[PDB]
């Protein structure tokens, strides 16, 4: 300590009692198996001498062999202003077995001690720093529940971590944490702070004496920021016949606003039972309670996704090692190749329709074109696969939304209209109605995977419309009107009409989807099945060999970086290169009943140039991606094996 | 299920300038049990804890307080009990049914209730005179 | 009228000398073994059989029976009284709330005074540091009753009903004893409940804070208190047990401690408990009098008669069993006992039973292909397809029956449903989610509704379900194999068309479906008089006639079946270029024909996981070369009934 502020922390709730006794007739507190002294003494030694011995990578700072990790971390602390220590609970459990035992357990003790050992070992050094309140520890990573509908009353108050996806964030609730008073005689004034989550109004004025003459000033007392946030658990274990499970969130004063919905976190707070009024005008409670968490900590990371948003715009994401192996894989003459054929490793040669997967996960360059009047440009590549069934287009599709960071599924008839773009529902925790998004919002900033998208009534398809031209929705309804933010890529899988691909019938009629609305994708794939003997054998061998017997890491930083740093740029060649491009394309497509091109199809080509120098790392849009561009937008719909007459044959 | 109601309970009292009227009854139970009049050569004796013994066991329940005793052993008692008789002799009879109670036990069947003990007080103060008692003298 | 003194005697003396030979013939004291675990906290639930306690003394038993929550309180006392003495060491304290015991009992101790006495409501109520709960096992002098037939009459009395779960909250902590702590004294106060409300406690009752005359503000707080874990389910008439012109009637269980997490959504069980009633006070009552709802307080919950569970962890059993399973012809005796009823569709039996089986899962660089096996029973009028349909979902663990239309929409799929435990908005699934890892038997699946074709084409591919409509935002999961029945599309096999032309099921839809089945039934003399003869003799004895081998119960199928799940095979390498070299030449001839189904990719997986079915009817770790040809022999009598 410092003299630096002890600022409150409402994510542990209100204090409690704190009880010391004595276990002789050695100090635990009462309930608890803990005593302050030597937990915060056990934490010290914790904080001054802990070294990861088994991870080296993403510290950017961590010298890992430097006998703290975390003292390193307080270092970090004193550059920065933020005065926030977070803790991998698994450190704490490699050093001091016990000590993670006490903390999960009993974290509202425990945590309050870690922050008083945090704060002795920082101001210890660093004597001089200014602090706008002293650190307060998040202990994260803690033994991960797998299903949340596995916790039992046994768990009441400790310390777990979750997983899900945020559904929906509430407005910022102030909270109350110190109450103004003053007198309507004397104008005197006094503080109140919270006790155990109530105020003790005065009562009487230590100036003038009077009876109940002090009033409660609401706005010149002081608040926390509270935001309540639904999310969707996402259990790792799945018992036979449970239904999907909402998990209310509470956060505080610095988690608030931490997470967007359509967000996948990793949460870990207090599991907390709270008692429900029977109404909200009396006070009498239920004998059933609620829970919810108390948020401490969001882990945004995932090993198995690519990085976020708010990941990808953190500038120290990448050691100077990572960029250099990062950029000397970007040398290499087939990185685009490596990096396609590192997507769905189990499925078998669509080595094209992988590209147009890894192009649109770097996707095109965002641009600002505001002072143009031009309106919002879509940088994101929508595909399409349309093919007779078995050839995996759901596998490509479950494939990218289990990979990608703020991702939807839909399916078929299971969406409608405003399923998918936004409704009201009555919160039952506030009794108000609010606003809830959907899956097209979800994915604001992702793929959006629509399985069966042929199956799926024209209702709902054109709400895709505006969603694909102008990443945006327009909502005008009963009250509530405004633009929601959808600039989702959209991957589609369709089956032809009848369900099968038929020889007789050219692509439009046989594709059947409605002429406006497949312009709107700048890539349509042709999932067409040869009657090939060859392609028979060996699909056979790879799907069975499945049945007995590039990494993703430099796959994911790879991506990472491209959508940092490179913003490419279209050069003079390449601008011509484009405008051939287009007006070839033109004449091929204006036959019988090929897929035709609008001016449309020369922004699709753009697009999918800027994401291919985008893979490069070029920084500079060239001939190259341009011919890629070109390629990939005629090897799907088949048009070497279109004649400008009548449908295809086989490759 | 929405029929019957058990009761409150509770436990004792674990953990945890002006003393609170339960730390002034503690001394006043201490100084019951304590307070010993004599010297070593003629024996030490407990005044009012083998009084409250006796009385208590004769079914008089009450004892005899004098007010010098309690004034040195306690001095504070003394004159709490001066100067608020009221909520102070309520404290010292409290302690003096617990004292009796931890003496006498265990009583003889049929005695298993424990009794009220009044104590009453007694100086050596010489008495003031009657016209002395102005308004100032009021509650003391 | 009874002396609850001499009842707590009996009851003791009960606990601590009856004696079973059930551990292998030696004799046990079968309760006091389990006061020993439960002194060291090994054990939380004492199921007291009172079968047992009838051995000895009926009259017990009669009394138990009619009050029943006298004597569950009884029993808790008299055990909780002899736990001390069975204690052979000391706890290690596994969990949080045995600290908060150990401390209350601890500083009790410390200011005893054994000679003082102290208040009734200086006391730890008994229910605040019990962490044992006793249940009742009914006897079974008793005849189950019928939720209809529970009534006023039988109000505190234990019964015994049995039907179908129809509905379960989620698990959540009901409070049993309300703890609070003081501003001022440094006492706690508990507030036992036994209402469904009830009004926080303001003002602290100790002794020090009465002394002082203090404020003496009170809190309520979790971590001191006690919880249980608490669920209420909804438990329906079983079908053949309601009046005639009737719809069944449910009955409220409430459900808590260690007998939750056992009933799902759709199980058969047996619930033993006390009906009770719940004051209702508090409405604008038209009638003046003390009405009240009723529920089961449920003692003891036992899955039955098609989801059966002791026999799982029972896998041991007579050597006889084994000698079946090792038996070469055990896969064509769970065949046939399959439906013993219906004569013929030997093979179909066959598929089914393999359904019933199903393939191994798996996730191969998180791309996950399903081990379920789909069949479609496509096939003329009265060719009993419903039966084999009915027959399939009496006899599957996890098994729901849907016919054209009436289990449409959200009764396949899932729907937001308010709760009362809560008030707020909880999801129930449907058929594909009440059949979430068994069989989901749709019959009349051609005239089945285009959503619903729909969404059976995710569940049947991805084994979800994704809603996104207006109230629902979720993925479900349902990892169900579809058993479909089906007429041809003019209710009965035209030779004059084409095989597609008469199955009118689009390519994806068809190829959902790993085996496909034309039953046709052309008339001919032989076979018509065998049919006649079958259907006669079962007619006339309730019994399909006697063969060689008698059918296996639907007990034994289960177990066997069950017992065939965990078994899960591995291609070898060594078949690798037998199964393409077969899924090849399956390709090349449907489309050297003109009368072929679209195939695929999935034809192959349909091998595949077919044979590994068979491998494991086997008990078999690797797939054979005889799998594979059963497999493929298999899938070709699909269509047999072409020729
Ligand atoms: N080229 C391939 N590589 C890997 N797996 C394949 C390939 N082709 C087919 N499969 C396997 O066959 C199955 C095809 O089912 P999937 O749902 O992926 O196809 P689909 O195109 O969605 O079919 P539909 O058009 O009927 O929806 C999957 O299990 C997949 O693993
Ligand atoms: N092979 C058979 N063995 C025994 N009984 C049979 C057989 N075929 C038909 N039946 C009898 O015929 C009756 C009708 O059978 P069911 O209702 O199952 O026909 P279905 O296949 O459902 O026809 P649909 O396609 O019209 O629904 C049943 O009572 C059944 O017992
Ligand atoms: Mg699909
Ligand atoms: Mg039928
Ligand atoms: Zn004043
Ligand atoms: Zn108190």
């Amino acid at each position: 300590v410092r003299g630096t502020p002890v600022r409150q922390r409402p994510d542990l709730g209100s204090a409690q009692k704190g009880l010391q006794v004595d276990l002789q007739s050695k100090l635990v507190i009462w309930g608890t198996d803990v005593n302050v002294a030597a937990c915060k003494e056990n934490f010290q030694r914790f904080l001054q001498r802990f070294i990861d011995p088994l991870a080296k990578e993403e510290e950017n700072v961590g010298i890992d062999i430097t006998e703290p990790l975390y003292m390193q971390r307080l270092g970090e602390i004193n550059v920065i202003g933020e005065p926030f220590l977070n803790v991998n609970c698994e450190h704490i459990k490699s050093f001091d077995k016990n000590l993670y035992r006490q903390l999960i357990s009993y974290p509202q003790e425990v945590i309050p001690t870690f922050d008083m050992a945090v704060n002795e070992i920082f101001f210890d050094r660093y004597p001089d720093s200014i602090l706008e309140h002293q650190i307060q520890v998040r202990p994260f990573n803690a033994l991960k529940t797998k299903n949340m509908r596995n916790l039992n009353p046994e768990d009441i108050d400790q310390l777990i971590t979750i997983s899900g996806m945020v559904i929906r964030t509430s407005q910022l609730i102030p909270e109350m944490q110190e109450a103004f008073f003053q007198c309507q005689v004397c104008a005197h004034t006094t503080r109140v702070e919270m006790d155990r989550g109530r105020i003790a109004e005065p009562s009487v004025c230590g100036r003038c004496h009077t009876t109940h003459s002090m009033a409660l000033i609401h706005n010149r007392s002081l608040f926390s920021d509270k935001q309540m946030i639904k999310l969707q658990e996402s259990p790792e274990d799945m018992p036979a016949g449970q239904t999907p499970h909402t998990v209310i969130l509470f956060a505080h004063n610095d988690l608030v606003d931490k997470v967007q919905p359509g967000d996948r976190v990793n949460v870990t707070g207090i599991y907390r039972a709270v008692p429900i009024r029977v109404n909200p005008r009396v006070s009498n409670v239920k004998s059933v309670y609620k829970t919810h968490i108390d948020v401490i900590h969001y882990r945004k990371t995932d090993a198995k996704r690519l990085h976020g948003l708010d990941e990808e715009a953190e500038q120290k994401l990448f050691s100077e090692k990572r960029v250099e192996l990062l950029k000397e894989l970007s040398r290499k003459p087939d990185i685009y190749e490596r990096l396609a054929s590192a997507l769905a490793p189990s499925i078998y040669e669509h080595e094209d329709i992988k590209k147009g997967i890894l192009l649109q996960l770097f996707g095109g360059t965002r641009k600002d074109f505001s002072h143009t009047g031009r309106g919002k440009f879509r940088a994101e590549i929508n595909i399409l696969l349309c093919g007779d069934p078995g050839t995996s287009k759901s596998q490509l599709l479950q494939y990218v939304y289990n990979l990608v960071p703020r991702g939807q599924y839909t399916s078929g008839k299971g969406s409608s209209a405003v399923g998918l773009t936004a409704y009201v529902m009555k919160d039952p925790e506030t009794r108000q109605l609010v606003l809830q998004t959907g899956a097209l919002v979800l994915s604001d900033n992702g793929i959006c995977c629509i399985d069966e998208f042929d199956k799926m009534n024209e209702s709902t398809r054109s709400v895709l419309h505006e969603v694909m031209e102008q990443q945006t929705l327009s909502i005008a309804k009963a009250g509530i009107i405004c633009q929601l933010n959808a600039r989702t890529s959209v991957l589609a899988a369709a089956n032809p009409i009848e369900s099968q691909w038929n020889p007789k019938k050219t692509t439009i009629e046989n594709i059947q989807l409605p002429h406006t609305l497949l312009s709107r994708f700048d890539l349509i794939f042709l999932l067409l099945d040869p009657q090939d003997e060859a392609y028979d054998r060996r699909l056979a061998h790879h799907l069975v060999a499945l049945y007995y017997q590039l990494d993703m890491a430099v796959l994911k930083d790879y991506i990472a970086y491209a959508h940092s740093t490179i913003m490419p740029r279209l050069s003079e060649e390449a601008s011509q290169a484009l405008i051939e491009a287009y007006v070839d394309m033109r004449k091929i497509g204006s036959s019988r009943g090929m897929v035709s091109a609008y001016p449309r199809q020369l922004e699709s080509l753009i697009r999918l140039a800027e994401a291919h120098a985008k893979v490069r790392l070029s920084n500079k849009v060239e001939a190259i991606d341009v011919e890629e561009a070109k390629r990939l937008h005629r090897e799907a719909l088949k048009q070497s094996a279109t004649d400008p007459r009548t449908g295809i044959v086989d490759i | 299920s929405g029929f019957d109601d058990p009761g409150i309970f509770y436990s004792d009292s674990f953990g945890g300038g002006q003393a609170r009227k339960s730390q002034l009854q503690r001394r006043f139970k201490e100084f019951l049990r304590q307070y010993r009049v004599g010297t070593d050569r003629t024996g030490f004796t407990f005044k009012y804890r083998d009084e409250l013994k006796r009385h208590y066991n004769l079914g008089e329940y009450w004892i005899e307080v004098e007010m010098e005793d309690l004034a040195s052993f306690d001095e504070d008692l003394a004159d709490y009990l001066y100067k608020q008789p009221a909520e102070h002799l309520q404290l010292l009879e409290e302690a003096a049914k617990e004292v009796a109670d931890e003496v006498t036990r265990p009583r003889p069947s049929g005695e298993e209730v424990l009794q009220d003990i009044q104590v009453m007080l007694k100086s050596d103060a010489s008495p003031s005179s009657i016209r002395s008692l102005k308004s100032d003298m009021m509650s003391h | 009228l009874k002396d609850y003194a001499l009842e707590k005697e009996k009851v003791k003396k009960f606990l601590q000398e009856f004696y079973q030979d059930d551990e292998l013939g030696k004799k046990q004291f079968k309760y006091g073994n389990q006061l020993v675990r439960l002194a060291h906290r090994e054990q939380v639930a004492l199921y007291v059989d009172l079968d047992d306690v009838a051995e000895d003394d009926p009259e017990l038993v009669d009394s138990i029976c009619e009050n029943a929550r006298r004597y569950a309180k009884l029993f808790a006392d008299a055990v909780q009284e002899l736990l001390p003495q069975y204690k052979e060491r000391e706890v290690v304290n596994k969990d949080v709330l045995d600290v908060y015991i150990e401390h209350r009992l601890m500083m009790e101790q410390r200011s005893r005074d054994p000679g003082m006495v102290r208040s009734p409501q200086n006391q730890y109520p008994a229910e605040l540091m019990r962490r044992f709960e006793l249940y009742f096992q009914g006897p079974s002098s008793n005849k189950p009753r019928v939720i209809r037939e529970v009534r006023a009459d039988s109000v505190g009395k234990l019964v015994t009903v049995r039907g179908i779960v129809t509905r379960v909250s989620e698990v959540k902590p009901k409070m049993v004893v309300a703890t609070y702590t003081c501003d001022q004294c440094g006492a706690e106060t508990y507030q036992p409940i036994q209402s469904p409300t009830f009004m926080p406690l303001i003002m602290c009752p100790s002794q020090e804070c009465q002394t002082n005359r203090s404020g003496g503000r009170l809190y309520l707080q979790t971590r001191g208190s006690r919880f249980i874990k608490f669920q209420e389910m909804k438990m329906q008439e079983h079908s053949d047990q309601v009046p005639v012109g009737n719809i069944p009637r449910s009955i409220t269980v409430l459900v808590e401690g260690e007998n939750t997490r056992i009933a799902q959504p759709g199980d058969h069980v047996s619930v033993t408990g006390i009906f009770l009633p719940i004051l209702r006070t508090g409405f604008r009552q038209v009638v003046q009098g003390l009405l009240s709802e009723t529920y089961l307080e449920a003692h003891r919950i036992v899955k039955m008669n098609k989801s059966e569970d002791d026999e799982s962890g029972a896998g041991e059993l007579t050597r006889e069993e084994l000698r079946q399973i090792a038996e070469e012809d055990f896969y064509e005796k769970l065949a046939a006992s399959i439906a013993p009823e219906i004569y013929g569709h030997e093979d179909v039996k066959k598929a089914l039973l393999l359904l019933l089986v199903g393939g191994v899962d798996q996730s191969p660089r998180g791309m996950k292909i399903r081990g379920n096996i789909n069949i479609c029973l496509m096939g003329d009028p009265g060719v009993a397809k419903s039966q084999l349909l009915s027959y399939i979902d009496r006899l599957a663990p996890r098994s729901q029956y849907t016919t054209g239309r009436g289990s449409s929409g959200v009764g396949l799929t899932a729907a937001v449903l308010r709760d009362s435990v809560s008030g707020e908005l909880t999801l129930e699934g449907g058929a594909l989610v009440l059949a979430d890892q068994g069989v989901c038997c749709i019959d009349e699946f051609d005239k089945m509704a285009e959503a619903d074709r729909t969404a059976i084409h995710e569940v049947m591919e991805q084994q979800t379900i994704s809603i996104a409509k207006a109230g629902i935002l979720t993925t479900l999961n349902a990892r169900c194999s579809i058993l479909a029945a089906a007429n041809p599309a003019y209710g009965r096999y035209n030779p004059r068309r084409s095989l597609e032309q008469n199955i009118q099921l689009p390519a994806a839809l068809l190829s959902r479906f790993d085996l496909l089945w034309l039953i046709q039934d052309r008339p001919d003399r032989d076979n018509d008089l065998r049919l006649a003869q079958h259907i006669t003799y079962v007619h006339q004895h309730s019994r399909q006639p006697p063969s060689q081998f008698e059918p296996l119960d639907m007990k034994l199928m289960r177990r066997y079946i069950a017992m065939c799940r965990e078994k899960q095979p591995m291609v070898p390498e060594s078949l690798a270029d037998y199964i393409t070299a077969a899924y090849v030449e399956m390709r090349r001839e449907a489309w050297a024909s003109k009368d072929a189904t679209y195939t695929s990719a999935r034809t192959l997986l349909a091998i595949l996981r077919l044979s590994t079915a068979l491998a494991r009817l086997r008990m078999v770790d690797v797939v054979e070369k005889e799998d594979v040809n059963e497999a493929i022999r298999l899938m070709e009598m699909s269509k047999d009934s072409l020729l």
